[PDB]
């Protein structure tokens, strides 16, 4: 840290979402500043699960798996060759959670 | 429509303990019931949703649990940055309904307060009032006793407190004693003193100044 | 990172009408539905409005129904609240607030996950009144110094020192109000004995509701 | 076909127990590799927790698959010099339902 | 112990055409049932786990369903390289055990055979035993007639046929047609022939040579 | 990406022994459990033996139990198979199969996410032969080479080093009436590159350690 660490980086690289009980909806999250420019973020679909009979089951809550990912920002903005490493936080899907009811 | 009861309206704990706040709802709302913090003068900040779930940068300690009627909130190990009044709330049905909060104390060590006088500014006295100020600084516990004496006789009824909130790192209050007079009766008397009595003093400390020096 | 500012607040006569509003940022504001929460001054929260994300659909609290309305406008990512017949129950800090950005904006019974800093609305008939700063000098280790700001109305007071460079130490305590109708408050700070005429000491003290600004200098007589 | 571009690397829950698809995660360590440490998820069971404790075989756990950007050292064991590489990760499980239906 | 049964055991559909194939098994084995495809002269390949669920890379046409006793794998939209066996396997009880297969041939237009002949060679000769190959190259159908003729005489019982599997781009077959007689009995003759009749061609295709020219 | 390599497969006679191993990479091996499937020629899939991650516990089709030992040596990432006392039955092609990686080791009843090639195991008391190759000659042009007389199988056959792949058709070998099997793999070609262009069939029997590279050019 308080040290600028510049390296060399190559970038010439060599549907459950729809019947989990918990579902998700991607939506598409463009930047030109950024690398990747498109990240696809997931937003719950409800607050419930879906129960077996198809319907929305509030005793159980559909929660977001979020995951820290790096990026990497132009520094100086709009530079095509120089970037900085950023990490941020998305979205991935969803799962089904039972509240703690205990102690 | 759905009433939601707090319990206890206030409490104190040392740093370390366990805290548990309850939240009861007249009526079910199942999973949807949410904690928020609000540290005095600022915006109440997301801690639980939807029972348990901790928003991402909420520390470790703070728990939710519960379900349709009895809900609760723990604070495994309490911080002295945990000062703050916690409410939760429903949003099972319409119009969505606060608890009246729960305002959480830290209980700490005796510090005794720092004492300092102020005269009335020159300025001031231009105006026709002077204001002498009598300040304890960053003390444990909030229980003081402030008395003015103008030439050792007693005042009653021409002075004001303020107390600050609870720190957030050493969690002492600091207070602040206003006499008001006007210039005239200002003019008439010299010794103007503060005495303070707090649990941190053996004995009473008098912080006083002459008119005019 | 999401950001909500509110403007607006201020002292509005009994019956008479004011309009709050909220900016919005950090995310797609046009697809989530807002709402206007209130807290009385010393009390509890209290769910005032929610408009939908396309503000076809609002909500009221029983008590504002008919005097409030809430509005947006999704080109300027803002937020809005007209006040009218304003009484004494509404005298509060107004927040706005969003749901969370990881749930559909679809769901109507959504938290909130984030909220704007709170804008104070003062409903008297009490004429505004700008403060007067007088100085706390220090006497003759440890040394204390401060600033009286008296007589103003309504809240709030603001009080930095040497233009928020200084903040260690600083106490600016709650404001009373006076038997005279108007506030008054102290703001202290505690400075090594040994910078005392040496270091210059400055509060700067903002009340917005009367225009009055005034950087007082503290030094011992 | 090279596209090399100059990176500054100094940067300014109990879900896994508590959901009906639990799972674990499992370190997975390169020296060799930016970030060195990747936390991927397995899936416990084939099928989800049912309201009773007990697995429910008539639903499905299953992997959230995420594509993620590494850095790769090169030429081997390079402190300043890397390829980007795209690497599909475990994330965590959900809980899907089969489809039983035309 | 759990007999797989699949439906049907061979299946021939055009390109763009939905497929269905069923496993029905004697005992429930829940959703413990996946489906693997087969190419000729490779490894079997992971389509459809758990009933429903496409492993990373598979298209969107391939899909599973069922419950308990009868599953269903479904092409929507029959492509060229879809050419293999698909086997359904249960893995709810021991012994694992796996459908008989399911073959999939795909329906095409009709192609006519390109026909070669070719003489056996003189380093063969030395040996004693002479091999005449015919090629019938990339046809549709797969059924075609090939007859060998030395000097005009119809022979029988001295040839063999090899026939490739589909091709998975053209859906076509290629054939060869091998006549081995003893070096002795190959000099005592002048023409060796063979007749290809099939579906796309309108007269028999006749390719011959005349030994050592 | 998960590789399985199987390597042992050759032709044994009726009652001897073979042990086949599978290589692997690509995964943490001491993870999961592995299995080997077999499938006689012209038959389907058949699950022959499982043995879990450490080696501790193992299990058999019943065809097969008290004559195959399953073992694994997850220092050297590798699967092994034993086969004792082989009959007809056992005249199979064995794959070595692993389970998917984002789910739990610990979970008995997975899948085969990953096979390897396959080793072919011919049970015969038949004798090794070796191929004979001649060339299929030309006179849009064909040309090939005629692999006779070998056994057991398998043969392959590449054209110009594997740099020609484009028009090859690589014959199913037939049985013929001598007990030893024949191929043709033929190549189309452009007229054009006849007596430009130079063609070699590669031929490769490894029961037999025959490797033949075959010049085929017109008469
Ligand atoms: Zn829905
Ligand atoms: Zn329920
Ligand atoms: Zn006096
Ligand atoms: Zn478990
Ligand atoms: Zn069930
Ligand atoms: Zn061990």
């Amino acid at each position: 840290k308080n040290f600028p660490r510049t390296v060399m980086v190559n970038l010439n690289i060599h549907d459950y979402y729809n019947r989990s009980t918990s579902p998700w909806n991607l939506h598409r999250n463009e930047d030109p500043e950024r690398y990747p420019s498109v990240i696809w973020e997931a937003k719950c679909r409800h607050l419930g699960c879906i129960n077996a009979d198809g319907n929305v089951d509030y005793h159980m809550n559909s929660v977001p798996i979020q995951q820290e990912i790096l990026v990497l920002r132009r520094e100086p903005p709009h530079s095509p060759n120089s970037f900085r490493l950023e990490k941020i936080l998305v979205s991935v899907g969803c799962t089904c959670v039972t509240p703690i009811v205990h102690h | 429509a759905i009433q939601l009861t707090q319990s206890p309206s206030s409490l104190s704990a040392s740093v370390g303990d366990r805290v548990t706040i309850t939240c009861r709802a007249d009526e079910s709302v199942r999973t949807l019931m949410h904690w928020y913090q609000q540290k005095p003068g600022k915006a109440p900040k997301l801690l639980i949703y939807l029972v348990s779930n901790s928003e991402i940068g909420v520390p470790d300690r703070f728990s939710g649990s519960g379900s349709g009627t009895d809900f609760r909130l723990t604070i495994s190990s309490l911080q002295p940055e945990d000062f703050a009044t916690y409410y939760c709330q429903q949003t099972w049905s319409d119009p969505w309904t606060f608890g009246q909060g729960t305002k959480v104390e830290i209980k700490r060590t005796v510090a005794a307060p720092s004492v300092f006088i102020f005269p009335p500014s020159d300025e001031q006295l231009k105006s026709g009032t002077a204001s002498v100020v009598c300040l304890l600084n960053n003390f444990y516990p909030r229980e003081a006793k402030v008395q003015w004496k103008v030439d050792n006789a007693l005042q009653s009824g021409n002075s004001q407190e303020s107390v600050t909130e609870q720190d957030s790192k050493d969690s002492t209050y600091s207070l602040s004693s206003t006499l008001t007079l006007s210039k005239a009766d200002y003019e008439k008397h010299k010794v103007y003193a503060c005495e303070v009595t707090h649990q941190g003093l053996s004995s009473p400390v008098t912080k006083s100044f002459n008119r005019g020096e | 990172e999401v950001q909500l500012v509110e403007s607006g607040g201020g002292l509005v006569q009994p019956g008479g009408s004011l309009r709050l509003s909220c900016a919005a940022s950090g995310f797609t504001f046009s697809d989530y539905n807002m709402a206007w929460v209130r807290q009385a001054p010393g009390k509890g929260l209290e769910w005032v409005a929610t408009i939908t994300y396309e503000g076809r659909n609002t909500y009221y609290r029983d008590s504002v129904k008919g005097r409030f309305t809430i509005s947006r406008d999704n080109a300027k990512n803002s937020l809005y609240l007209q006040m009218n017949s304003l009484r004494a129950e509404d005298t509060a800090v107004y927040y706005c607030a969003s749901p969370p950005q990881y749930y559909e904006g679809s769901i109507y019974r959504l938290w909130f996950a984030h909220w704007g800093q709170g804008t104070l609305v003062t409903v008297s008939s009490a004429s505004t009144k700008g403060p007067s700063v007088f100085p706390l000098a220090p006497s003759s280790g440890t040394a204390a110094l401060g600033c009286l700001v008296k007589d103003y109305f309504p809240e709030p007071v603001t009080v930095s020192w040497n233009s928020g460079a200084l903040t260690s130490g600083v106490h600016t305590f709650p404001a009373v109000l006076q038997s005279s109708g108007l506030y008054s408050l102290s703001s202290v700070v505690t400075v090594p004995s040994s910078s005392l005429g040496t270091q210059t000491y400055i509060c700067n003290v903002n009340h917005k509701p009367s225009n009055t600004k005034v950087d007082k200098k503290v030094e011992p007589k």
